[PDB]
């Protein structure tokens, strides 16, 4: 019974992996993930080796299927969004920035102190240019802040170029540049262990953090005004909903017939 | 103690066998480049009473001899290596066969086994590693950092676009592995075969050439299991399983008879 | 091809392939007379009725005929030795074993 | 059940085309794209063909047909 | 030589439900075969010490 | 009066705790907080008739022996700590550990409690309390009088909006109990945990940081029991329970039968 | 390892942590040979085909 | 091969190993004729039907 | 030979010898299910018991 239990577990983790894909049909930035199955053939040597009936079906891994979703236009100039490959940085904490996660997700806004954070008040961090140079200063990533008075002059306007540098234009007619969104790239994205809120970290298997900016070497661009929705596709959901189910009734078919012949012996 | 109890016992062992193979079949139903298998029964030995052919009187030999049977046993579980399906998915690292070949890949011990599953990614090295308990695929592909695309050809050739390059970049090439008797390779799980001597000798080449299949890119095998087959099987091996439990049902009860009365 | 020599006789039809490609039982393995070996440059096997195997060779828009299944009839199979694993013997009340074409006679 | 999965997924794709066309209407020098389609038909050695039947129908190429457009 | 190790899986036990109830019933029968021979030597020796 | 007799007492016994274990976990199928149970089987000794490896003569030695075992029983009914899924609730005083830690709260007897379950409230006086019996949570959070509305941090800090006054004033600091093995802890009822020797000493310390999961305001976790693998895990235990009965009922015969022979 | 000393084998594979976080058996609790002792500041435990925990 | 040293002829095929792994019969332990020793690196032992091992 | 705990092998702590005659109808039974030697009984022929 325990291949008929084993098909059982293989047609129910599929279950909540589509599950949970349907239920985050409108999270921003999420990624689907994939229930990927293996076989079992177990024998020792003591066993005939011609006859080998299978162990039954384990689960060999739930995938992170890392393809880009869709593009919703709130008009919005700090929604943001990558049109490519990478991620961007988020901080928990603002005094320690090596402690942050990966996330595409780019619903930010500006707290009391004018640092863009995100929806978890976490902050985005960002290279540090100056006003007057122009490619990355240092290479250290920081959380990003839009001064109220620069000068002098108040903040009236924030738009990201192409570069994901954050430009402001002040009352004196004065615009500066205040920096750049990092983007971080991994080689391995179904390496990525995921914490919660669409967010991961880099792992082992994920390999290290590149560091880099937007539109530049194996990079994509930032897109401001833009967020991305669930990379799923309704239509394929719903229809493995089905092949899920199917595969669940045949298994617990087979287990309802090895149930009858332990019935039968039962009964001389 | 009787006849009839040891082979009714290798008739209900037998259809065990059977239905074992069933409910293997139907736990993966869904397991990508999984192939069915069937159970193969034939009948034991016969007891040779009298002989068939004997010389009862001169001139005259016995037509049908007394020979009674031993049961029956499943011989063998044939796995049954037709082509499956093929699924269509976005992913650009899962690739296919169409056709006769396996993928191979290195095991931890060192040896080389092959496997009919695509489901491939990367590690953090960039080699391009199966996506089950990440055995690297022979021969190593490792993909550049620079790489913006990964396109595998039909002849198996593994190239990238990097950003600041007209025309790919070739990183590797992948040969796949074809078997005379692909049935008689022994199945070591996670979707691996590794070759045995019923099996043949290895023949590696360029896919595409000389027999070996295609690697179709952003395509998985699904699982050759028609479980329209399968469940009418199991109905089927249920009765043929209850009409040898009614034999020890009824010698059980021929040899209580004797006890109570003899 | 029993492994003393001689013949067996089956109505078993579960056949498979050995190492070298030869058409054997799909049980113990016992080689098929007369031997039909199918060559690895074979991509279709189709058996005709009358018992000719041949292959399809690629790159060759002709059957490669590579074999002449023949099976034996007896005018009393209930007189033949049954030795287990699907496989008949000739016996004196049998009668002689006669071959030919699977179709014809 | 992977033959008719199959050709709903050709449909969906030639859905999905035909709407990127429609939403590209008003944008200068789009050129429309054309979804081509193709069997499936795989067969091994251990497979009578005469009767077994295809696989179903895969995306062969999504064009960018290049005819030109009308001027404003 | 040596297995490998499967995290997240257990072995079940190998016994054979089927094996061990039929095993039973013919053990059960031989038991009381041999009873039958004791009870028929005991009727013997019975018969004997009334007649000899 | 037969040594088959008692070793199938135990296994009847032994599947009557694990059919108990189970009925359990389906009856705290709706109980917030709550970590189900799986019932672990061991054999017990063997008698030792024939030494499994003795010295039948010289330079032979027995392969195998005659040891009858005595059964079998459950061993321990471990606890599966596994966080359960997150249930939205409109009430502000329900907060869940989102991660590795316990609630504690205050025991009639003047110990702490551990538990895993959220739903609090409040009492006459405004301390902080469970939703259950009433038992105060450490340390104690009163809500003034004067609060709008209540607010629980991530990092466990209670905050109180008071009308007029800008700011949150925080009224206390929630923390939280983590243990290196979960599932030594004594269930005492009503959702509560006392930590034993195999627990380990409480690590207490604020949610968040340290290990320590994170309070979430409004939520719930729900219990991990799969009443799936619980109506299949009974089935399983019904049939070895009347494979044991079997083996009784086999041996009540041949008792009987021996009394009317014998 | 047994109480006495001396090892025993078994192909019973439920284990858990005691209170000093060493991986022991889930019935009587003995050590399991060689000592893993699982670090306080883990996560995630992964133990590999080649039994590197 | 008994334990005087002469060969006694059985039907009863319930073999086993000892602990040098020479195959030797399930009961009192004698083992077989010829020697049949199973290798410490095999993982499956397949006895033909022509007797070769 | 003895099974001791802590200890793999079976160690040795004697061995039997059984005393053989040629004519045992020549033992001068003496109770408690005893037998004594006598002249005509034989010669004791100890040996290790399987053999000769």
């Amino acid at each position: 019974s325990y291949v008929s239990l084993s098909g059982l577990s293989a047609a129910q983790l599929d279950l909540n992996t589509t599950s949970n894909n349907i239920a985050n049909a409108n999270t921003y930035g999420f990624k689907e993930s994939r229930a990927e199955f293996a076989d079992v053939y177990s024998n020792s040597l003591f066993t005939n080796a011609k006859t080998t009936p299978g162990g039954g079906a384990q689960a060999s891994q739930v995938a992170q299927q890392f393809h880009e979703g869709s593009s919703i236009y709130t008009n919005n100039p700090m929604d943001l969004r990558v049109s490519g490959t990478g991620f961007f940085a988020v901080a928990k904490e603002r005094l320690t920035p090596q402690q942050n996660e990966l996330t595409r997700n780019g619903a930010f806004h500006l707290n009391k102190e004018n640092y863009m954070v995100t929806a978890n008040d976490e902050f985005l961090l960002g290279y540090q240019v100056d006003p007057s140079s122009g490619e990355v200063s240092s290479y250290e990533p920081q959380p990003i802040n839009i001064p109220a008075e620069f000068g002098t002059g108040f903040l009236t306007k924030v738009d990201f170029d192409e570069n994901g540098s954050v430009m402001g234009t002040y009352s004196n007619g004065e615009n500066v540049t205040l920096g750049r969104v990092a983007l971080v790239r991994v080689p391995n994205e179904q390496g990525l262990d995921k914490k919660g809120g669409t967010q991961w970290d880099s792992t082992q298997f994920s390999g290290d953090k590149i560091w880099g900016e937007s539109n530049k070497g194996s990079f994509g661009t930032i897109n401001n005004g833009m967020l991305e929705q669930s990379n799923i596709d309704m239509t394929q959901e719903l229809v493995d909903l089905i092949s899920a189910q199917r595969n669940f009734q045949a298994n617990s078919r087979s287990l309802e017939v090895h149930n009858q012949l332990q019935q039968n012996i039962l009964q001389i | 103690m009787h006849p009839a109890l040891w082979v009714s016992k290798t008739g209900l062992d037998a259809q065990q066998t059977n239905i074992a193979t069933i409910s293997n079949n139907l736990a993966n139903a869904s397991t990508v480049g999984y192939k069915k298998s069937r159970a193969v029964f034939e009948d034991l030995f016969y007891q040779n009473i009298n002989q068939p052919g004997g010389q009862s009187s001169q001139n005259t030999e016995l037509p049908s001899g007394l020979m009674l049977g031993a049961g029956s046993k499943v011989v063998a579980t044939q796995k049954v290596h037709t082509h499956g399906n093929a699924q269509t998915t976005t992913n650009a690292l899962d690739m296919m066969v169409e056709g006769d070949g396996f993928f191979q890949v290195t095991l931890p011990d060192g040896n080389i086994g092959y496997t009919r599953n695509g489901q491939f990614t990367l590690n953090g090295e960039g080699t391009l590693v199966t996506s089950g308990s990440g055995y690297p695929v022979e021969p190593e592909i490792v993909i550049p950092e620079d790489a913006i695309s990964i396109t595998v050809g039909t002849d198996g050739e593994v190239s990238v676009r990097v950003r600041g390059q007209q025309d790919n970049q070739v990183v590797g090439q992948l040969t796949i592995t074809d078997f005379v008797n692909p049935g008689g390779l022994e199945p070591i799980g996670q979707n691996l075969y590794l070759p045995t001597g019923a099996s043949g000798d290895p023949q590696e080449g360029v896919p595409g050439l000389d027999g070996l299949g295609e690697i179709r890119q952003s395509m998985l095998e699904a699982s050759n299991v028609n479980v329209t087959e399968e469940l009418v099987n199991m109905i089927e091996a249920q009765r043929v399983y209850e009409m040898n439990s009614k034999v020890i049902s009824s010698v059980d009860k021929m040899m209580s008879f004797v006890n109570q009365q003899l």
